[PDB]
């Protein structure tokens, strides 16, 4: 049932590792299973950050966990590496630097500014452009 | 060249892991990986005629036999319940 | 575990105290500070019974657990499914409590109270092990339980059972080829007869730890390796981990679970 | 509301239960029933084996009843603990239901 | 259809971040009168 009719949440009973499907076939007087498990196989160092903070305000990774390579911050889902730009649709705030131990410093470009950016050079330069009629 | 040796067991291969307040570890890559697990389901049936069995065929031993009550009775009733179990272990295994 | 892990020399945890269940380099025995509560706690015989000794004594079996709790405080729940990839403790319960659906900003930001709330926690245990005494009765069952059935086994070599005496020596000693015969074809059944029920109580018994084994070692595979969503599976509340720790004939846990404190009413829509 | 009707309306609902209180009383007559047997004996009745033969052999039948009378108690108790492990199995698988 | 449901206004962020350009467009606006 909890291997082959679904997936089982439980650590090391549908095969070593996470679990992903089960294949039963039959063989006499018994059942064999043959469990489809996740087991990662590379692994690196990586330093760690347990929040970041922008300006002054705290922030934490929704999904997945603070890394960096040594100069650039990212987070990524805590079983496979695949770094993530810290951004605010990927994250949430809470509290403050203050409370925070280890927190450290990092700015977290929200999506937004950027994009209503190019909307800034288009409107000073239409004043500009106003400015001839 | 080969001989019978005798020696404390290994537990295993000692690793010392990189532990620290900021070292972190991340995977990479994986190995989608198959393992088998064998669990038995159900033993082979057997029902044993009590009389049978220790008066097989003998009127004069299944006279005497029956001076000792229930037992042959009882033995029978058992075994025809591991039957029925063996059929329940079966079907509620393989009848999801 | 296929690698048995060693603690690391440092001790920095961020505040969490793990002296305790660590193992204490003092003791020659590779054991911890818990479990000599719990030993102190809890060659052929001419009968003719035996004692096997377990091919896993006291110390690798203290080992295993170390390696067991190497991996959960460094390792988190990750060593159990491949290799173990480390990551500090902080972070561990960050992802612990955000497994109960407690988002993890509430750990960092209440750090310290509860590492020492944590390690308060720990203190009650090593005084509760010690004060109360009917506390280890399981453990203590059953070994009294083998223990009265060989007492009782041993004893019924004393039973005539019918016969003049239950020194079968006596009986060779007294009684010719064929008057002997009939005494011990008599005696060697109620021998016989008292060693049927003995191991037939052996294997019920036997079959019980058998279950308690498999309930152990899902409760190792789950409790211990990872986070079990199966409420009050590990420990009376919301789980977050445990600490496996040996004792003579059982295991003995440490579960440390999450419990709501104190709490507010209010309306809502 | 169709699980009140649905179980007063079948007789086959409450299968399980109705099995393990027959196999528990089943059992007992039967141990009760072995009483009655003369297990290899002159007479199943205890008093009447004392009152029909001297004391120098009534303890030789009397004697088959005590090996017989309590082979059936040492099978009976037998069949208890097969079915108290039984019990406890589902009851431990209750108690994580419950 | 929800049973239960009361009132409250439901906060936009996105709110803040056009009513601080709609602010500063103001001005701008309001300088270009010179010319
Ligand atoms: C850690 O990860 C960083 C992000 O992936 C990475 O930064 C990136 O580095 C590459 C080069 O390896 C840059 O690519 C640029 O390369 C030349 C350098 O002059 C430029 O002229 C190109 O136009 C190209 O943009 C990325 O721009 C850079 N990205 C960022 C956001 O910094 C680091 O190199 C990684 N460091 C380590 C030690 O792994
Ligand atoms: C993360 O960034 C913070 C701000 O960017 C930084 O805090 C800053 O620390 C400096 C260094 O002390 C302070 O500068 C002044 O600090 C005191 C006054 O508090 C003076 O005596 C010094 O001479 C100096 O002039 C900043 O005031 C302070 N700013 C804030 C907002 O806190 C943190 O230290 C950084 N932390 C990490 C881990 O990177
Ligand atoms: C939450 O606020 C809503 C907005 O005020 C409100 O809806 C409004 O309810 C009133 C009365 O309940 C309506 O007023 C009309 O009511 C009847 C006709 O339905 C007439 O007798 C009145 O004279 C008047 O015409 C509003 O039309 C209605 N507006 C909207 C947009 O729905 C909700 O009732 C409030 N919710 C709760 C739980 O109080
Ligand atoms: C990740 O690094 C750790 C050690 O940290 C390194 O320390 C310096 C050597 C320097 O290179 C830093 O930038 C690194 O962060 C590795 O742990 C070591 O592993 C080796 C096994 O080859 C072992 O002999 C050492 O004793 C370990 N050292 C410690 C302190 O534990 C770790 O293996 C690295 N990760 C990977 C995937 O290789
Ligand atoms: C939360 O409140 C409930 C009851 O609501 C209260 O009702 C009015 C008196 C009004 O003052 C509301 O604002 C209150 O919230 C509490 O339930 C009562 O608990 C007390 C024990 O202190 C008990 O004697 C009462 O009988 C309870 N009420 C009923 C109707 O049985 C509840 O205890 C409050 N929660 C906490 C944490 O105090
Ligand atoms: C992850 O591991 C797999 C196999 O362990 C890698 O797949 C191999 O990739 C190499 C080159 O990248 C190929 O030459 C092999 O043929 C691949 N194997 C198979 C079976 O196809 C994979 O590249 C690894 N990925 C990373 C990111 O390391
Ligand atoms: C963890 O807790 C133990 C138990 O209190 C600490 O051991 C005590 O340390 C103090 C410090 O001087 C001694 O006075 C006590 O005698 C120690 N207890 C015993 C039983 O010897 C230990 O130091 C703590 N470690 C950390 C890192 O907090
Ligand atoms: C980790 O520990 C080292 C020494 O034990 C210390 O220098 C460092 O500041 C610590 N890092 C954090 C984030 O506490
Ligand atoms: C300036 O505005 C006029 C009309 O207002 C428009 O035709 C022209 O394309 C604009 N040029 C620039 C550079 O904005
Ligand atoms: C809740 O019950 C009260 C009665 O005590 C009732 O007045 C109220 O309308 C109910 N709530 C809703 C949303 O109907
Ligand atoms: C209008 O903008 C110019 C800069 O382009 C600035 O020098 C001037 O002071 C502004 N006028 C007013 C009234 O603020």
């Amino acid at each position: 049932s909890e291997c082959v009719l679904g997936q089982s949440k439980r650590v090391d009973f549908c095969g070593k590792g996470y679990h992903l499907m089960s294949f039963p076939q039959s063989a006499p007087h018994g059942v064999v299973f043959l469990h489809v498990t996740y087991v990662p196989a590379q692994e690196k160092n990586f330093t760690t950050a347990p929040a970041i903070c922008h300006d002054g305000k705290a922030h934490f990774p929704r999904e997945g966990v603070f890394v960096s390579n040594g100069t650039h911050w990212f987070v990524t889902q805590r079983n496979f590496y695949e770094p993530q730009i810290i951004t605010t649709d990927n994250t949430f705030v809470s509290g403050n630097c203050d409370v925070v131990i280890g927190i450290v410093n990092n700015t977290v470009y929200d999506p937004l500014q950027p994009e209503l950016d190019s909307f800034k050079e288009e409107l000073d330069k239409y004043f500009k452009n106003h400015t001839s009629p | 060249s080969q001989s019978i040796i005798a020696y404390t067991m290994s537990l295993g291969a000692e690793n010392s892991v990189a532990y620290s307040n900021n070292s972190i570890a991340i995977p990479t890559n994986f190995t989608i990986s198959v393992t088998t697990e064998i669990l038995p389901v159900s033993m082979t049936k057997t029902s044993v005629d009590c009389t049978m069995y220790i008066c097989g065929d003998s009127t004069e031993c299944s006279n005497l036999l029956l001076q000792y009550g229930s037992f042959c009775t009882q033995l029978n009733r058992a075994l025809t319940g591991i039957a029925v179990e063996q059929d329940k272990n079966t079907q509620e295994v393989f009848a999801q | 575990v296929k690698q048995i892990y060693k603690t690391p020399p440092i001790k920095d945890f961020g505040g969490f105290n793990f002296s305790q269940i660590l193992p204490d380099p003092s003791k020659p025995s590779k054991r911890s500070f818990i479990e000599d509560l719990l030993f102190n706690k809890v060659a052929q015989k001419f009968n003719g019974l035996t004692v096997l000794p377990p091919l896993l004594t006291d110390e690798m079996i203290a080992q295993y657990t170390s390696a067991l709790l190497a991996g959960t405080i460094t390792s988190g729940w990750t060593f159990g499914a491949g290799a173990a990839l480390q990551i500090p403790f902080a972070m561990q319960m960050a992802y612990r409590f955000n497994g109960i659906g407690v988002t993890q900003n509430v750990l960092y930001e209440n750090q310290k109270l509860i590492a020492n709330q944590f390690n308060s926690a720990i203190g009650k245990i090593q005084d509760s092990l010690s004060s109360t005494a009917s506390a280890l009765g399981k453990l203590q069952n059953v070994v009294n339980q083998n223990a009265q059935a060989l007492n009782t086994l041993v004893k019924q070599l004393s039973s005539n059972f019918g016969a003049i005496s239950s020194v079968l020596n006596d009986i060779l000693s007294r009684l010719d080829k064929v008057e002997a015969e009939v005494q011990i074809d008599r005696l060697i059944t109620g021998r016989l007869q008292s060693l049927q029920t003995y191991v037939t109580q052996q294997l019920i018994r036997a079959a019980e730890i058998r279950a308690s084994a498999n309930l152990a070692a899902t409760k190792m595979s789950e409790c211990v390796l990872g986070q079990s969503k199966r409420v009050d599976f590990c420990g009376k509340g919301y789980h977050l981990m445990s600490f496996p720790q040996s004792a003579p004939h059982g295991v003995v846990f440490l579960h440390v679970t999450y419990v709501p404190a104190q709490e507010k009413n209010f309306t809502t829509a």
